[PDB]
């Protein structure tokens, strides 16, 4: 499994560019595709979504109409055209793998991404921006949502991401109770419907990074950092 | 006076012989096919729709018997409703016979390599489109005449679409089917089907030609009461005989009827 | 030598029959008068799963009680979300003549087999996102009739070549081959404790096996023609059967003889599937009559019927939770009942 | 969101329709016969431990799937229930063989089977080449096994191939008549036997199968359309 | 030669089946009835549940 994005660079605000990514090591056709931007010195922001099979397509109101997402299954290439660019649009863009079915783990994989520099939505919050900690013990990280994420189906649509220095975000827990594939037993999660908690059972120096909370009832939290 | 005697004699002959066959057979076809609607095949759709149309036509024929029309001539809306309903239903009967001839040709001469066309969803779409064509052919002349002004050209269209084109298609398709059957049976009981196919076309021709010949004469030219009664009865005899010769002169529907009798 | 051995075998059979007759100081019917009849049990088709092109031959609920794999003679395994009818997967098969399918207890794998004599293991959770053939267990000399997972690494399978076998999936070898049946083995049921399993064959007999020791412990024979289905009573001390002779039979392992037989004189067609409810009070069996009859396992009288199928009911299953009952038919529709 | 699950389901159903078209376009055939019969040579000459084999061949834009059952127990009481509702069963016998009574019993068992009561049988009286010189030489007499042949003469409706000794025609038609009487005794008109004098080298085997399948589908549609 | 071996192993299997112990059918029936009655309150199919409880409808 490997996702590598291409493009980026320096483009004037009145210019345009096409970000391209090549999918390798998995059936790109069956995986849904999301674009997530990481603007400098701030948290993640969702950009656009294209369903598997070039079906349902969504854009964030901040970029609705301005951007268009295209998919090419046979070439395993994802495309995203930016007709016009503003100063605020500068950010590092990720290629987020996703597949949806009962028991799946969407947003499990995040691509390396490329940095693009230029010369109502659900609001969530996190308890603290930073939390000093040391390895060898547990800590608690919590977040809140504007509206209850417990849908009538009987589950909460929330996910947790971990972004290490120089590494793309990694899925820790999905739906508040299911650990990702490959994640160790160092993490756990629980909640009541409007406030959720991410608990690390035993911290280690290799997990240094910032934690993001995301809902899919897409917007991300302010991000909580751990200072060792 | 003997004119009236002959008319009443033919009326009682019809109500004794043909009316029971028509009404009861169409009702029975509806009942049997509905009882096993889950397992219905493509032909059963066409047989169901044709049964509905012929049942309404034969029910209508009771008004023709004993000349009961006068009780409904006095209300304009009822007049138009009855006339257009009879038109659409006879158009649907003739069109469903014409469509079954072509569908049989597809199923028998092109039994395979046409599985991509014969689909129960397509069968139901085609039934809907046949009803649509019937309604259109009945109404468009009507509204056109109403706006502009029984019209000569309207009845010419009636004769064409109701006998001349349907019969041409029926004859062509069943001739092709008969060629298929004669070539198959010459090599590798099948005469039952052959004489059934030669019987349906004959029944259609005999029962519909009189009225259309009468209408063509009238167009080229009231004052023909007995002839009108005779041709009307001959036309209704088609809807009366269709249930028998199409459903319970063959083994499959008789099997389903025995299943209906036993299971229910 | 052969005649003397036959005489000794007949003496042993006579001893076994005498012991069983001595143990039969009472029959289930007399004892079960102490409990109230279940009464009329009516179930309605809550769901109808469609999408299979041809006859459905097998199905198996997942331990989660929501997903269920299904097999059809057109060469597809479809995993359904019974709650919503979503098709979670659709697995194209190498051989279209699939006669069985199983769901791994962990939910990671499904298995299937048929006239190809190979039990294919499918990995439902691989990092490529697709469904991949993890193993192709070959070695049977006849068609596969049934298979059930013991672990993610162990699976026991029945074959038409008279043999059941236990397979180590990782190594792809037969850990132990079970022999003793004389006709085609048609179905097997794995005990709740997973140490014992019982399989019925085309002979009249259903045999109990011990996977650890790999040898038959006892045999049951109270059937006329041919056993098609077999299920373990939830307690694990009894198992039901279904035969072409159009009757069910309830056996007991500890008593080692028939306890009850379920049949009405107007049922004259073979039984294709059998299953128990969560409490074991209801015995559900699918018939060639196009319908499934619900039997009171204790009182042995019909308590209901599930007639909403248009063709032979080939498979039948009850959720581990016990909420619903699935059924498959040759008309290619699965229907959840409740 | 569970909407993406519905999208996945609908892509699956689109694929199921796509291969439903193929499933309904193709005609399936079951191949039977004893080891003496040259069914293996027949399938091998189809110029387009394991159980069922498969051969794919096409004749005049319509394809066929022929299923030869391989490694199985000699009994077929159960696995032949699967092959219900196939288009036709191809039965191959060694006419030159004496095991002819065994082949007759096998055909009786197939014909009278309750699950194959609607499946027409394309009967290949295979290996006419061996039978011809077996009769011509006279080193063996068919009367040894079927003494009724001594008081049997070729029927009036027989059509010997251009050029044939009377004895070979008599013998082949006697065997064919044995099989045909077997078929007709229980034949209720719901399925038909199509005998053919075939040899594994004959290239018409595909054509004969195609013609007989055309007739079988013709009769199935004729029955469907109430014409019988 | 070889048939004797199969006959003798069949005899051994029958001997083992004879040596196993068995209980009175009355106790087996009592055990099954007790099992069914103890769990009769946890079987949805036995006692119908309200539409609000079952997850299908």
């Amino acid at each position: 499994v490997q996702l590598v994005e291409s493009g980026g660079g320096l483009v004037q605000p009145g210019g345009s560019r096409k970000l391209s990514c090549s999918a390798s090591g998995f059936a790109f056709s069956s995986f849904g595709m999301h674009w997530v931007r990481q603007a400098p010195e701030k948290g993640l922001e969702w950009v656009a979504y294209i369903s598997s099979g070039s079906g349902t397509i969504y854009y964030a109101d901040t970029v609705k109409g301005r951007f268009t997402i295209s998919r090419d299954d046979p070439k395993n290439t994802l495309f995203l055209q930016m007709t016009s660019l503003r100063s605020e649009d500068t950010a590092m863009y990720y290629c987020v793998r996703s597949i949806y079915y009962y028991g799946s783990s969407p947003f499990d994989f995040w691509g390396q991404g490329t940095t693009l520099t230029v010369s109502s939505d659900i609001v969530m919050t996190q308890a603290t921006s930073s939390v000093p900690v040391t390895p060898g013990e547990s800590v608690s990280i919590s977040c809140r949502s504007s509206k209850s994420l417990l849908h009538s189906n009987g589950n909460t649509y929330l996910y947790w991401f971990l972004q290490r220095p120089g590494q793309s975000p990694q899925l820790l827990i999905y739906r508040m109770s299911n650990l990702a594939s490959g994640v160790p037993d160092r993490f756990s999660g629980s909640g009541s419907g409007t406030a959720f908690t991410l608990t690390i059972s035993r911290l280690e120096a290799e997990d240094v990074g910032v934690y993001y909370c995301m809902q899919h009832l897409l917007t991300f939290g302010a991000g909580t950092k751990l200072e060792l | 006076h003997q004119q009236y005697v002959i008319g009443l004699f033919l009326s009682c002959l019809y109500t004794i012989f043909l009316f029971p066959i028509g009404f009861v057979g169409n009702i029975l076809i509806l009942v049997v096919n509905i009882s096993f609607r889950e397992k219905m095949t493509i032909p059963d759709l066409y047989f169901i729709n044709l049964a509905v149309a012929d049942l309404i036509l034969v029910a209508d024929s009771l008004i023709e018997v004993f000349n009961l029309h006068e009780r409904y001539y006095d209300i304009a809306v009822l007049c138009t409703f009855m006339s257009l309903f009879l038109q659409v239903n006879m158009y649907s009967s003739v069109f469903f016979l014409t469509w079954m001839s072509f569908d049989r040709y597809i199923a028998l001469a092109r039994a395979m390599r046409c599985s991509l066309f014969r689909t129960k969803h397509h069968a139901r779409l085609s039934c809907g489109l046949i009803w649509m064509a019937s309604v259109s052919a009945t109404l468009v002349p009507f509204t056109a005449v109403h706006l502009q002004h029984d019209v000569r050209e309207v009845q010419w269209l009636e004769v064409t679409l109701g006998f001349i084109v349907p019969f041409a298609i029926i004859g062509l398709c069943y001739s092709l089917i008969v060629r298929v059957l004669v070539r198959a049976h010459r090599h590798r009981r099948r005469q039952k089907a052959l004489r059934m196919i030669l019987a349906v076309v004959l029944v259609f021709f005999v029962c519909w030609l009189p009225e259309n010949v009468f209408i063509s004469v009238h167009l080229l030219q009231h004052a023909h009461p007995l002839t009108g009664h005779i041709v009307n009865l001959a036309a209704f005899s088609n809807s009366c005989l269709n249930p028998l010769i199409y459903s319970f002169l063959g083994e499959t529907f008789r099997d389903k009827l025995r299943l209906y009798i036993e299971q229910k | 030598e052969l005649d003397q051995l036959r005489q000794e075998a007949e003496q042993l059979k006579n001893q076994i029959r005498d012991a069983r007759k001595a143990c039969a100081d009472a029959t289930l019917s007399q004892i079960t008068n102490n409990i109230d009849p279940v009464g009329r049990i009516q179930m309605r088709t809550r769901r109808t799963l469609r999408g299979h092109l041809a006859k459905i031959y097998a199905m198996h609920w997942g331990t989660d009680s929501r997903l269920l794999v299904s097999a059809s003679q057109d060469g597809k395994l479809i995993i359904w979300d019974s709650y919503t009818t979503n098709k979670v997967h659709a697995i194209p098969l190498r051989s279209s003549w699939v006669m069985t399918c199983a769901y791994a207890p962990s939910g990671n794998y499904v298995a299937c087999g048929g006239l190809d004599n190979i039990c294919s293991i499918y990995n439902l959770k691989t990092r490529e996102g697709n469904v991949r053939v993890s193993r192709e267990l070959a070695g049977h000399t006849g068609y596969l009739s049934c298979c059930r997972f013991l672990d993610d690494n162990q699976i026991v399978t029945s074959s038409g070549d008279t043999t059941c076998a236990l397979w180590d999936i990782e190594t792809g070898q037969q850990t132990t081959t079970f022999t003793g049946h004389t006709g085609d083995v048609m179905s097997l049921s794995l005990a709740p404790d997973t140490r014992l399993f019982v399989s019925g064959a085309c002979d009249a007999s259903a045999k109990l096996w011990d996977v650890r020791e790999g040898m038959c412990r006892q045999t049951f024979t109270g059937h006329e023609s041919d056993i098609n289905a077999i299920c373990f009573f939830p307690n694990g001390n009894a198992f039901a059967t279904g035969s072409d002779d159009a009757t069910c039979r309830l056996f007991d392992l500890r008593a080692d003889q028939e306890l009850m037989t379920y049949s009405h004189d107007n049922i004259i067609c073979g039984i294709t599937s059998v299953s128990f409810s969560k409490s074991g009070r209801l015995l559900l069996a699918g018939y060639d009559d196009f319908n499934c009859n619900v039997w009171d396992a204790l009182k042995a009288d019909r308590a209901g019927v599930l007639a909403g199928h248009d063709n032979r009911v080939s498979c039948l299953g009850v959720t581990d939770d016990g909420m619903a009952v699935a059924t498959g038919s040759w008309d290619s529709f699965l229907k959840i009942w409740n | 969101e569970d909407k993406a699950a519905v999208e996945r389901s609908k892509m699956i159903e689109k694929q199921l329709q796509k291969d439903k078209q193929v499933y309904r376009r193709t005609l399936r055939l079951l191949l039977l016969g004893a080891d003496n019969s040259g069914k293996s040579t027949i399938v091998k000459q189809m110029r387009i431990t394991s159980g069922i084999f498969e051969t794919k061949f096409q004749v005049d834009k319509v394809n066929f799937h022929m299923f030869d059952v391989g490694a199985q127990r000699d009994e077929r009481r159960k696995w032949i229930q699967c092959f219900n509702d196939v288009t036709a069963i191809i039965f191959v016998v060694d006419s030159s063989d004496n095991r002819l009574q065994e082949a007759l019993n096998d055909f009786d068992s197939i014909w009278n089977n309750r699950w194959l009561r609607t499946i027409s049988v394309i009967l290949f009286l295979n290996k006419q080449d061996l039978l011809a010189e077996k009769v011509l030489a006279g080193k063996s007499k068919i009367e040894d096994y079927f003494p009724e042949f001594a008081r049997y003469t070729t029927p009036e409706d027989a059509t010997p191939e251009p050029g044939e000794d009377p004895r070979v025609t008599r013998a082949k038609y006697f065997i064919r008549k044995e099989f045909v009487d077997i078929s007709t005794a229980s034949g209720d008109g719901r399925h038909i036997c199509y005998p053919h004098f075939t040899c594994a080298v004959d290239t018409e085997n595909a054509r004969r199968i195609f013609n007989d399948c055309k007739d079988i589908i013709l009769q199935m549609n004729l029955r469907e359309y109430n014409l019988v | 030669t070889a048939s004797i071996a199969q006959a003798r192993k069949l005899v051994e299997q029958l001997k083992m089946e004879a040596n196993i112990d068995r209980i009175k059918v009355s106790k087996a029936a009592a055990d099954l009835m007790a099992y069914c009655e103890a769990h009769a309150k946890e079987d949805p199919l036995l006692t119908p549940v309200p539409a609000s409880e079952n997850p299908f409808r």
